[PDB]
RNA sequence: UUAAUUGCGAUAACGAACGAGACCUUAACCUACUAAAUAGGGUUGCUGGCACUUGCCGGUUGACUCUUCUUAGAGGGACUAUCGGUUUCAAGCCGAUGGAAGUUUGAGGCAAUAACAGGUCUGUGAUGCCCUUAGACGUUCUGGGCCGCACGCGCGCUACACUGACGGAGCCAGCGAGUACAACCUUGGCCGAGAGGUCUGGGUAAUCUUGUGAAACUCCGUCGUGCUGGGGAUAGAGCAUUGUAAUUAUUGCUCUUCAACGAGGAAUUCCUAGUAAGCGCAAGUCAUCAGCUUGCGUUGAUUACGUCCCUGCCCUUUGUACACACC
């Protein structure tokens, strides 16, 4: 019934899934708040989304998101990106056209992805060496 | 915790079963400098003295000391379940024992003259001066004892 | 069987694998080609394909009903569950096996093997092919080995229309 | 390294020579007046005709070829 | 060994009057100024820290930042 | 000013380093203003950044290791020797305890200390081999600008292991002295040593 | 009378794709003209097989590899329905290839 | 140390018997409209600026 | 407002349960506290040695909040590491079986852990509030 | 120009095929379809605890409903697209914008002509002819042996630590694989410091093992730059496990031994992005053994984004007493 959106999340293999509502202000990950995390220097990259649009955003909007795949890193990364999505999937649905705009020009200004869905995934290990490119060692002594 | 307050100087080194004990540092890490002793035998050892590990212990009291050296000779007497051991299993039907000092290093040497007595394929390579556990040196190791 | 799905199906394929090399071996006077094993309940329909379809079927029930009691004996199954069907191939020259076999005897037999090649290449683009190709190896005359090489009209080798085209 | 093969540069020829008309310009137009047209087989190779058939039409703006 | 790992009330004393005033305060520039070693140092850190005194910066094992209280 | 309250509790610190100033990890990102045309536009302070990390897809076309943030090309130097490779958490950390040395050391923005550093540490001109029929002469060169930038990042985290080795003087300790040391030009440091060391090289080659 | 659905589950695994789609469509197919309450024709991770090799035989010349692998296409089209209708699907919506195959208990 | 800060117009192709060299002609910052090709050692674009002790000695394609 | 077990960090926590169960000392012991490796790679038992298991039995109680029936196998596992196994690489090989088992009979008998169906164990209802107020005196430290 | 005999263009050549490309498989995007109590969420029932107001976390296959994630069908999507220069204003290349994707989008899969006396008669009831054909060089048992060591090279692993080591604590993956005629993966419970026993299950497998809560990582402590707590080799003894059989330690575990080695000379290997490097997992072989291997995911840079200086190859012109072709 209440306003709401199911924005995903993905960096490498891992996937979190951002639900936003309408509320207080809750922003949780697995039962846990926004503020733990727990790589922790990773946690400001978590707050970045939140601070460059600023916390009057979150006064109406209630995220919470449930992580899974990948490692440490990407996991914050989904996060990340599950929760810039939160934001302009609810501004595009029931506020203003114009906010979402100034979310999007914020968000592309300082652009570490964030809103765009990152590319990268792994190269095959193919044979004849340890890694994909990664040849082993000739000889010819 | 706390800083070595009080005039201190209360020797370095020490000497405890016929070897050095390095002052300063640690009970754990002089132990083990002692010819017998290992890491994790000598942290079971200072439990039963009931002294701080990150006390450095070479301005220890005397009576600790004969503690510490009563648990190194006798096993079977104090709280060690007798498998945590440098021998075990010896003579005929009997008990487990070990040493830790000049007592270990001399009972090394008769568990060496045991095995080439008996000139066994491990007793034998001993002899020889060579490689006991089956392992190929057709490349590694070219300079030896 | 039970089995897991996994095992049940290379299973599968080494049944028809075995049947297939056996089929090659046994049925090499016939000019077989290839089995078609469909395995519904209770009947399972393991269809022939080859030249001879005559010789295969023999007089009415005779040499198939010795290979349909020979497959049971292999892979344990009943009367009735197995049921064989001999037919004729749709234009013998786009299937590569039949011409194998066919060269397989000419050279058998006694003929001159460039012809050999040269004839069932013309037969070949006579059924209806946009290329073929004949590699025969070995010591054709004298004591070191060669490579000969006959052929007609645009030949793929590269990409996956090869295994789509191609019958090899 | 995206010089496009003979078969895209040949039918592309072919399809403005019978086909100058029914070209509009933009892609996705020609996209779809390609797949009309000419019977592609391939999604990426009518997706490369249609690329040419473009850069055919721009160069027919700024005179003949 | 380079010595300066002995303890002492004498060293003990020095330590003190060479804490208060001092900018940069870690577990470096303790041994760098020749004085007990790496964790002795960083034991008479955790006493700088006990009543104020020297105030911290960084908390990290190794990476133990202090500074004199302003 | 204006702390909002969501039902996930932030701390009080936190929520006033936020909204108003867009700043570094705590401290503000401006200033940095070079004055030494080729390291502008290249040593790029005018991009704000938060965090010492990013996935950032720089390595593709060329000229996109200049946008790339000076903090994250520190820590990324730093992830040298297969002991450290890969690890960007470890070397994000150890750039979070070189800038809060830089504070305690006589006030002043620490990234100032790290652009200043990078400006001296650069060289001006390089030898490269020539052929030449067969013996090894070398002319001077001129370095552009990636280059004189790339090679000082590198120069100071390599004074810094050289440093590090069997040693308290923690890498963080050591590139803050580097660069310290590199900010007030005194020629002590490794890297500012070897970029003298090829100056040099230069006139001698001239 | 009867109408004792017992809830019956039907098994397709695979190689062929094409065939398997088109079998799957036949039998939803079917129970649109029958008109009974069914999920739909779930797909379940396709189990590919590997089976690493080196080319040679002789393990001389160059170290080559081909993976030789199967693919694998495992479905489900549950049926909520009785005994008698599952014994008319059965009978038709044969197909060669594709593993036809009744769970039959719930 | 007498610092002339020079400035690019051309890169003029890539040269050297190896590949990490360029020839760029040069027109400097400060009294401009004085060309000089001079050798460079790095990535290079066009607009860009160098640094260096030695201006006005012009450099040749190197064997 | 509403207090909750995840807005203190979990290392805060444990040392604050950890320092709960020092102040009881009714947690109970093994009878094995530092004769014993804890991990079956790991060259020195517990440094911290007295004490030590309090922090123990308050990781493996709130790792049994967090999931839904956690046995001894999955801490044994979760607790295991990398084996200095030699001029060999590392390998992973799970923690001590019987410590883990004692970390979780002592927990039964104060009432933090309960016996849960299917396989492994749950939370009591006594256990949630000490967990609870461990955490509302967390956060009271913080502030 | 192109990665490409890839194309423009000039043109006794014109239009063609093979190879390259296309193709295929996979990895990237879909709040647009079709779908699910073997994939996941929302309300609500009962129910655990909190603050104690309405609110927060849960636990339950109690209901109801949903398909974002998940799978995986069927589609689309990228075409160097749009703009800018740049280039006989060609082929194309270069930079911005948007866009999941702008390196042939990433990776492979197949891969021509002609061959090579490359390798394989130790995958082969694939095989010619020389061998042999019962004292068999057949088969079969039984014990050894391939693993021996003054010593040469060749892949590899572990390290020479303080970007660390050791304790705890935090704690997140993906490829996989797995028994009913056998003995597979083996949770959960008790015993054991371990290894490992045992009862019991679940699972022929998006269902159970398994979120394979793998490692490196992140936090707080111990040692501080001493062949030190770095480093684990060599050793002794026992306790386990596989197998009929373990000494020429099968492996694991226990305690003890603490050797060499303070970043390696001449040389030379591999590598241009989710790559290198680190880290572990995984099946393969396997009764038992992982430093091996084909896969997998985690952490994730440096530096080009060029050139023919070396090396190799390729053409082209030239020469050639060569054509079994510089052996
Ligand atoms: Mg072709
Ligand atoms: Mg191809
Ligand atoms: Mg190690
Ligand atoms: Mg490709
Ligand atoms: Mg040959
Ligand atoms: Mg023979
Ligand atoms: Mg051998
Ligand atoms: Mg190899
Ligand atoms: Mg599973
Ligand atoms: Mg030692
Ligand atoms: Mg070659």
């Amino acid at each position: 019934t209440v306003p709401s959106v199911q924005t995903f999340g993905k960096k490498k293999s891992a996937t979190a899934v951002a639900h936003v509502k309408a509320g207080k202000g809750l922003i949780k990950v697995n039962g846990s708040p926004i503020t733990l995390v727990q790589p922790e220097i990773l946690r400001f990259k978590v707050y970045e989304p939140l601070l460059l649009v600023g916390l009057d955003k979150f006064a109406n909007i209630d995220i919470r998101v449930k992580v899974t795949g990948g490692g440490h890193v990407s996991q914050v990364y989904a996060i990340r990106q599950a929760i810039a999505k939160g934001l302009v999937a609810y501004h595009q649905k029931f506020v203003d056209e114009q906010s979402k705009n100034e979310l999007k020009k914020a968000f592309t200004s300082y652009d570490r992805t964030l809103l765009i869905a990152d590319s990268r995934r792994p190269e095959p290990k193919k044979f004849g060496g340890r890694g994909a490119r990664s040849r082993f060692q000739k000889s010819y002594r | 915790s706390l800083v070595v307050q009080e005039q201190g100087s209360f020797q370095h080194i020490l000497r405890l079963l016929n070897t050095n004990v390095d002052g300063n540092i640690n009970v754990v890490y002089a132990l083990t400098t002692i010819r017998g002793v290992g890491r994790r035998y000598a942290n079971l050892v200072c439990k039963k003295a009931d002294v701080d590990l990150h006390k450095r212990a070479g301005e220890l009291t005397q009576e600790e000391l004969e503690r510490i050296v009563q648990i190194m000779q006798n096993p079977t007497h104090y709280k060690i379940p007798a498998w945590f051991l440098n021998r075990q299993k010896d003579v005929n039907d009997g008990k487990d024992y070990h040493s830790l000092a000049n007592n270990l290093e001399s009972k090394l040497r008769d568990d060496l003259e045991r095995l080439k007595k008996i000139r066994s394929h491990r007793g034998i390579r001993h002899f020889w001066g060579l490689r006991v556990r089956g392992q190929h040196t057709k490349t590694t190791g070219r300079r030896r004892a | 069987a039970i089995i897991s799905k996994k095992r049940k199906l290379v299973a599968d394929g080494v049944f028809y694998a075995e049947l297939n090399e056996f089929f090659t071996r046994e049925l090499a006077e016939e000019g077989y080609s290839g089995v078609e094993v469909r395995v519904t309940p209770t009947k399972t329909e393991i269809i022939i394909r080859a030249t001879k379809v005559q010789d295969v079927v023999g007089e009415n029930g005779r040499r198939i009903n010795e290979l349909t009691l020979l497959i049971e004996k292999r892979f344990k199954y009943k009367r009735g569950t197995i049921a064989l069907y001999a037919e004729r191939v749709h234009d013998r020259g786009l299937s590569a096996v039949a011409q194998a076999e066919s060269m397989k005897f000419k050279l058998l037999n006694g003929l001159a093997i460039r012809r050999a090649a040269y004839g069932v290449v013309r037969y070949v683009m006579e059924s209806g092919a946009k290329g073929c190709e004949v590699v025969i190896s070995g010591k054709l005359r004298a004591a070191r080995a060669k490579s000969m090489k006959f052929a007609d009209g645009f030949l793929i080798h590269s990409g996956q229309p090869v295994n789509d085209f191609i019958e090899t | 390294g995206r010089v496009r093969t003979k078969t895209v540069k040949r039918a592309s020829k072919a399809l403005i020579e019978k086909y100058y008309p029914k070209l509009t310009m933009d892609f996705q137009t020609n996209k779809r007046l390609c797949d009309e047209i000419a019977t592609i087989q391939s999604k990426r190779l009518r997706n490369k005709i249609a690329g040419y058939t473009t850069h055919l039409m721009k160069r027919i703006q700024k005179g003949p070829v | 060994a380079k010595h300066a790992v002995v303890l002492d009330q004498d060293k003990f004393d020095r330590i003190m009057k060479e804490a208060p005033t001092y900018r940069y305060v870690s577990v470096s520039v303790l041994v760098d100024r020749f004085k007990l070693g790496g964790s002795l140092a960083r034991v008479a850190l955790r006493h700088l820290e006990n009543e104020g005194i020297i105030k911290p910066v960084s908390k990290h094992s190794k990476q133990a930042i202090y500074t004199r209280a302003t | 000013f204006v702390p909002v309250e969501l039902a996930t509790t932030i701390p009080v610190e936190i929520q006033q380093a936020q909204q108003e100033i867009k700043l570094f990890n705590k401290w503000s990102f401006e200033d940095v203003e070079v004055k030494d045309a080729s390291l502008v536009d290249y040593i790029q302070i005018s991009k704000p950044i938060y965090v010492a990390h990013t996935a950032g897809r720089y390595a593709n076309k060329r000229f996109r290791k200049a946008q790339c943030p000076i903090v994250e090309r520190l820590t990324n130097s730093l992830m040298m020797n297969g002991r450290n490779n890969g690890k960007k958490l470890k070397a994000v950390r150890i750039v979070k305890h070189t800038l809060e040395i830089i504070n305690v050391l006589t006030d002043q923005n620490p990234l100032q200390v790290v652009v200043d550093a990078i400006i001296n540490s650069g060289p001006r001109e390089d030898t490269t081999r020539v052929g030449g029929g067969g013996a090894a002469r070398r002319q001077a060169v001129d370095v552009s600008p990636l280059r004189r930038v790339n090679q000082s990042i590198a120069l100071l985290t390599i004074g810094a292991r050289e440093a590090a080795f069997r040693n308290i003087k923690t890498i963080a300790e050591t590139l803050a002295e580097e660069l310290i040391n590199a900010a007030k030009g005194s020629s002590t440091s490794y890297a500012i040593k070897k970029k003298d060391e090829l100056e040099r090289v230069a006139k001698s080659n001239r | 009378q009867e109408v004792v659905i017992h809830k019956i589950r039907i098994n397709l695994t695979s190689t062929k794709v094409k065939q398997l789609e088109n079998v799957s469509a036949n039998i939803i197919k079917n129970a649109e003209t029958f008109k009974l309450v069914k999920k739909g024709p779930v797909r379940l991770p396709t189990k590919v097989l590997k089976i690493s090799t080196r080319k040679t035989p002789n393990g001389e010349g160059s170290k080559t590899w081909d993976t030789y692998e199967m693919r694998i296409h495992k479905r489900y089209i549950d049926l909520e329905a009785p005994a008698h209708i599952v014994k008319r699907i059965t009978q038709i919506t044969i197909e060669p290839g594709v593993d036809v195959e009744v769970i039959i208990a719930a | 140390t007498p610092v002339t800060l020079a400035k690019v117009i051309k890169v003029l192709g890539r040269t050297g018997s190896r590949g990490g060299v360029t020839q760029v002609r040069v027109e400097f910052l400060e009294d401009t409209t004085r060309t000089i090709v001079r050798n460079v050692k790095g990535p290079v674009r066009e607009g860009d600026i160098l640094v260096l002790m030695e201006s006005e000695r012009e450099a040749r394609r190197l064997r | 407002p509403g207090v909750s077990v995840r807005d203190v960090p979990a290392q805060d926590f444990i040392n604050n349960y950890a320092s709960f169960l020092q102040r009881q000392g009714k947690l109970e012991v093994p009878g094995y506290v530092d004769i014993v490796k804890t991990s079956a790679g790991n060259e020195l038992p517990p440094q911290d040695s007295e004490g030590w298991f309090y922090k123990r039995a308050a990781s493996v109680a709130r790792h049994i909040y967090l999931r839904k029936q956690v046995g001894v196998g999955k801490l044994n596992k979760l607790y295991g590491g990398a084996k200095n196994r030699g001029v060999r690489p590392h390998k992973h090989v799970d923690a001590s079986g019987s410590i883990n088992r004692k970390v979780l009979q002592s927990l039964e008998k104060l009432g933090v852990v309960e016996i849960s169906p299917k396989g492994g164990r749950r939370i009591s209802d006594n256990g949630l509030r000490d967990l609870d107020r461990i955490a509302a005196a967390t956060l009271e430290d913080e502030e």
